[PDB]
């Protein structure tokens, strides 16, 4: 079993001002024969199905607005989003789909800060 | 109707459809169970062997084209596509070489006498027919041609306990 | 007059009697004690590798130019013979390829049939480089092109210049048959192993390619058929592999 | 954007087989399906991916010897069967479907099994 | 490649059969009451018939056993001690006279062999040669009687066997003793010619073979419908 | 593909009126050799994570109330309620898990008649 | 082998309309091989079936016997089986279908309008 | 003194010179053309079922009691074996069964190791009947018990009525041996292929029951190992299944 | 129990003790009737021939001592004490050579068959086993043992009579 570690907290910042995250794996994502990084920031809005914002940590995924930004290379994995949005609200996971099991993340609420 | 026998092949542009396809189990199968060997076999409760299949192609002498025979075992599951179809056992038959196709059915089973009366679908043997390629004609042969086919006993088959026929149903004396 | 072959007990061929081109006059064989640069003595499997592996047929039409398909990349679906591609790591076998086409008395055409080692080819943007999904798909043949590509990864198919840079018209120089439909409709061509190496990876490298072009452009009436089908066939000879035994 | 759906959410009893069925809308070749486990106390679980084209189906060890799996392709329609049902097993479960290797690309619709004893 | 002993000919045709059940008085009553009779043919049994008419000709001797059980009868002057009940059994060849009622002259023709059976002992058989002028019994006829090409359709005179016919010997004064006859047939030395294709619509009528259309098989789902299936499992994961 | 057709419309019902529902499949979902039928109905809330209410057509899940009775034997399959409610909310399927592939039901809201 | 003797004892009914003389009683014995029809009811058509084996017996003679031969599909007959009829390792266990030997089936031929004869 | 057995060209063995109990007296052999009720040849595989199929340890305690092993369910899940099983229909194989006990001078004990043919098994509620869950795991040993079952689907597990209904003093009638701590170590069993039919149903049909009981109580000091492990070594022998070919 | 087959011995210091003891009557006596050699002559009302006694030291490889065996004739009384059961047929048995000791009972009889049926108590013959020596063992070996008995025929036996067993019990018929 591979799992990976999120922030101890959730952002708990006010409404515009950019986050950066890190997901800290506990073992090596990268395999050094195609140099492609095997995970994953999700997001799932309350009460419906999940989805994703960039595959692979450096490919966005197509109909994600420009705010996001996977990075993070080896085991740690961050992201950032320069314009945080009310409407927004879910639960932030990084998942790896690297090798058996696809473990999910550890979950980020988007709290009230104003 | 006398459409039961015939087999169609169309023309057009067939990707890879299936012509055919049938299950290998005489006496029992709607398909077998009303030809000389299925209704020989009915009279008996047990029975085992091998049996010849003959494929004819009624159409043009300038019509050519390909198809796959497939047959799978026992045991397995029919084959899905064409793919799937190739790499188990299969022949290529091709009708501009030749123009029928025989195929002698084995039997391998675990005892040595099925029955009539067994339930025993999914363990039978399946028989499919695959567009290798389409139907190429010159201009003036018909684009659409029939296949036919035949079915036989071979050289080895055992019969056992002989009982009355399922086919007749009334037990009234006529007159 | 006609011929029945029977390889794999599971595979049946009809043919006629025709010319049979012999590769470059050798025919396949095993490996002898005299070349070899590994040590594990390969394994031999024939059961199953040499059956007849009747590919899609193919419209020829009026309009159609030709095609291409690389070997051994083309029998990676194939049966027994691509689980034995993935399953080892070094191989060697050659071909027979068999080319048949169906058209009546009243079509006319030539085709030429070609295998041409080690073809490489160029791309449509002379400065970027080809991808390997251009090159060749699994066992679906690529077309050639009447004009110019423009694609950026794509291979040049202006059929002329048979997408590696030289005359179409001196393509004889390699294993070739005429395939005119006046006289002849079949074609066989036995292809051995040729390489610099006595064994080399099945998914890293294409041995060869088999190309079928049109000089004669099919013309037909208007009451027939609009095209006619092309049938091709290949049966593996002499496979061999490495070995996976302790010594 | 393509949508997708299942079997749909009923109320069962524990000890009832239920299977949770999932629609289709992509061919069956080298592609991947699995499910999860929607829960705010135990967070989110996998249950077993299916390969269609692969001929490959495996469970988790917190579910092995438990639940199985099955489908068939040219039916589109894929079961996920359970047995020696829970109570505390309730959860929206979620048909994530892969078009690729490695991905999660499209996410499913939701269902409950929350069973009353 | 195992044995075929159990298709052969005999085999398959040696098989007794029930082919007729009736039942006799034996007192007063209309006279058509008091004896049993049966024109021996194979076209009545539709199961024996679908096995003859696999071929074209035949040519056999015939077995015939007779299973007669008796009961008293209910009514009034009921028969407090009778001794034993007697049976007569007679075989008129094709062209013997035959009775037109019991008690008749005929009963007592030199020509026509018979079998006085007694209630409690092994139940009476016979045996009775190829009797034909032809040689060999034949199940189609395509042709008719005269020459005319007018008569009966389907009728050959050379394949007649005779007449069967049951009654009580015994006189009885006091009550009725009704009476049941089974008859079990089996054909002996059995040759077969000229097979032919079984029959697919069903009989309507003994004597012709006279039809309704039928279609020539069962109905199925589609040209490429397999047999059912089977869902995913364990093997098929 | 193997599919299956709920009831044209939702349930569009009273509060506290039984319910009876059906679902046509297109093809049968009997195992003639283990008897057994293969198909289940679903319940999503909007917004969380589905759920099914009794599997096998026999069986109901543990935890189920008793409210839920499923049957329906061979390619019809039906379910009944004795009680609807009005914070059961959700979209009711009838999914199958005979064969590949595990195709859903139709949907059916539960609607406002009130 | 199986050998197979049959003891009938027959006697007088009590009741009214007693018979005063009777002729003889004779039984029918049928063994029904496995497979072969078997009557439901007395009087039955199974009763004159021509692949059953029957006996008719008069009171006053020796017992009736028959001889069955070894009639199975197997090689041998089986008193412990560990297995199933299935292979789906479910059904009845410890049966196997291998050791059927048929049926005895008893009745009275005659046809009785005076009392009644147990 | 020691022997070295190698079986399959994987599988590597080690034993001392010790007495051999060669089943009811015969030895297990392929099907001769003599009996026979099918048609097609049995396909003959050798090259990988015979080879030795190591089951996991036991520990033998004081207070234990007895297992027992369904055959040839044992080895559903043991490599290609297994996969004769689920991809044939009919079967025949013999086996031979090692069984080794690890214990010092300083223990002492007495055990029985029988092989039981047709081992059928009665259940706790003798109105009910006996799952198949409950007679045998895949590969683990299942107990006997001292005392009285009381479940409603479970086999009988008292250790003297051996769940058969028979005294367990009785059980020296099959084919057995005795592994006493004090003189003996291990034990040897050839058992050949008993049935009624000459094939039948791997999956349907459980060929023989081989049963392990302590008759003398394990006992030692304080300072000492507080088991003993047990150590069972199977090897098919002369393996047939039907033929998947036309004739 | 599983008690029943484990004969004790107890180390310590046990004087001339008895180990065991009983009487030579399979078939009638409550330690035979229910063995195999017992329950095969119970079907027989004559039989007669001479039983094979083995006896085998369940004990610790490093134990150390004696026992003696003493039969008695048909006639005669059993011994009470160690010094009568020496004066008479006796062996002494070393666990320290060896393992099994193997003891074979005669048949000296007046007639040529015995009887299952048969009151002939004291008239039967006994076995019995005496402490020669006590139990010894070093430090770190268990201090007491178990000893197996089996018993089974001889060469040379004979029955008669073939009869109905007493051990079933019930004449009721199953269902």
């Amino acid at each position: 079993y591979i799992e990976a570690s999120q922030s101890p907290s959730s952002l708990a910042v006010s409404v515009g001002e950019k986050v950066t995250m890190s997901c800290k794996s506990s073992q090596s994502l990268l395999y050094s024969s195609n140099q492609k990084n095997y995970l994953a920031w999700f997001q799932q809005k309350p009460g419906q199905s999940p989805k994703l914002l960039i595959y692979w940590a450096s490919t966005r995924e197509s109909g994600v607005p420009d705010r996001f930004t996977g990075s993070g290379s080896g085991t740690d994995f961050t992201l950032t989003i320069s314009s945080v949005k009310a409407e927004d609200l879910a639960v932030y996971y990084c998942q790896q789909y690297y090798s058996y099991p696809y473990t999910f993340g550890g979950g980020t609420k988007l709290k009230i800060k104003r | 109707s006398m459409e039961a026998y015939r087999i169609p092949v169309t023309g057009g542009d067939q990707l890879h459809t299936q012509v055919f396809g049938f299950q290998m189990q005489p006496g029992l199968n709607s398909v077998f169970k009303r030809t000389l060997l299925g209704e020989i076999l009915n009279y008996y409760a047990h029975w085992s062997g091998s049996v010849k299949l003959t494929f004819v192609f009624c159409g043009s002498a300038m019509a050519t084209g390909k198809f796959l025979l497939a047959y799978s075992p026992p045991g397995a599951s029919p084959p899905q596509n064409r793919k799937q179809a190739m790499l188990g056992t299969h022949v290529i038959w091709d009708v501009g070489l030749q123009s029928s196709c025989v195929l002698c059915i084995p039997w391998i089973s675990q005892t040595h006498y099925r029955l009539v009366q067994q339930d025993e679908y999914t363990s039978a043997g399946y028989v499919t027919c695959w567009y290798q390629t389409g139907l190429i004609v010159p201009p003036g042969a018909p684009p659409s041609c029939t296949i036919l086919c035949f079915a036989s006993a071979c050289n080895d088959f055992s019969v056992r306990n002989l009982r009355d026929t399922p086919f007749i149903e009334q037990t009234q004396l006529l007159q | 007059r006609v011929r029945s072959i029977t390889l794999g007990n599971s595979t049946i061929t009809t043919q006629e009697c025709a010319n049979v081109v012999v590769g470059y006059g050798v025919w396949p064989s095993y490996l002898q004690d005299n070349e070899a640069t590994a040590e594990d003595q390969p394994t031999q499997p024939d059961v199953a590798t040499c059956r007849f592996y009747t590919l899609d047929s193919i419209q020829w039409q009026k309009e159609s130019d030709g095609w291409w398909w690389k070997f051994p990349e083309a029998l990676k679906n194939m049966g027994l013979f691509g689980q034995n591609m993935e399953y080892h790591y070094l191989g060697r076998s050659g071909y027979t390829i068999h080319v048949q086409c169906n058209a009546s008395k009243f079509h006319q055409g030539c085709l030429l049939v070609v295998c041409v080692p080690e073809a490489e080819m160029g791309c449509s943007d002379v400065e970027r480089e080809v991808v390997a999904a251009s090159l060749s798909s699994e066992d679906t043949a690529k077309s050639f092109s009447r004009t110019e590509s423009n694609g950026q990864h794509t291979v040049q198919t202006v059929v002329y210049n048979a997408g590696m840079g030289v005359g179409v018209g001196n393509l004889t120089i390699f294993p070739h048959q005429w395939i005119n439909l006046r006289t002849n409709n079949s074609a066989t061509i036995v292809m051995p192993y040729i390489n610099s190496v006595p064994m080399d990876n099945m998914f890293r490298h294409y041995n060869f390619t088999l190309m079928i072009i049109p000089f004669a452009k099919l013309e037909y009436t208007e009451q027939a058929s609009n095209y006619v089908p092309i049938t091709v066939t290949v049966a593996p000879m002499c496979a061999e592999y490495n070995g996976l035994r302790l010594a | 954007e393509v949508q997708l759906q299942q079997s749909g959410p009923e109320l069962a009893r524990p000890w009832a087989s239920v299977k949770i069925s999932c629609q289709a809308f992509y061919t069956f070749s080298n592609y991947g399906m699995q499910w999860v486990k929607q829960s705010p106390g135990q967070g989110l679980e996998w249950i077993g991916p299916f390969y269609p084209g692969n001929a490959d189906t495996s469970y988790n060890q917190k579910f092995k010897g438990k639940a199985t799996l099955t489908a068939d392709k040219s039916s589109s329609t894929a079961y996920m069967q359970f047995s020696s049902l829970t109570s505390e097993d309730s959860a929206v479960y979620y048909c994530a479907r892969v078009v690729a290797t490695t991905d999660f690309d499209y996410w499913g619709q939701g269902t409950t099994v929350t069973v009353s004893s | 490649y195992h044995s075929r002993t159990e298709s052969s000919i005999e085999n398959f045709l040696c098989r007794a059969a029930c082919v007729y059940i009736a039942t006799y008085a034996s007192a007063g009553g209309t006279p058509t009451e008091r004896y049993a009779s049966w024109r021996i043919n194979t076209r009545q049994m539709v199961q024996l018939r679908r096995k003859f008419e696999l071929f074209t000709y035949l040519r056999f001797d015939m077995e015939i056993t007779f299973v007669i059980t008796s009961t008293q009868d209910p009514g009034t002057q009921l028969a407090q001690d009778m001794p034993v009940l007697t049976h007569q059994i007679m075989y008129i060849p094709p062209g013997g006279p035959v009775p037109n009622s019991a008690t008749d002259f005929a009963w007592q023709s030199s020509t026509n062999p018979s079998i006085f059976w007694t209630e409690g002992c092994a139940p009476a058989r016979m045996s009775v040669p190829f009797i034909s002028i032809g040689n060999a019994y034949s199940n189609f006829y395509d042709g008719w009687s005269h020459f005319t090409q007018e008569g009966v359709y389907g009728f050959n005179s050379l394949n007649n066997m005779g007449h069967i016919y049951v009654r009580h010997v015994n006189e009885q004064s006091l009550g009725v003793s009704t009476s049941t006859l089974r008859v079990y047939f089996k054909p002996k030395h059995v040759r077969a010619w000229v097979p032919r294709p079984p029959r697919l619509s069903p009989y309507v009528k003994s004597s012709n073979v006279n039809f309704k259309p039928t279609a020539v098989t069962t109905e199925r789902k589609d040209i490429n419908d397999v047999g059912t299936l089977r869902p995913v499992g364990y093997t098929n994961h």
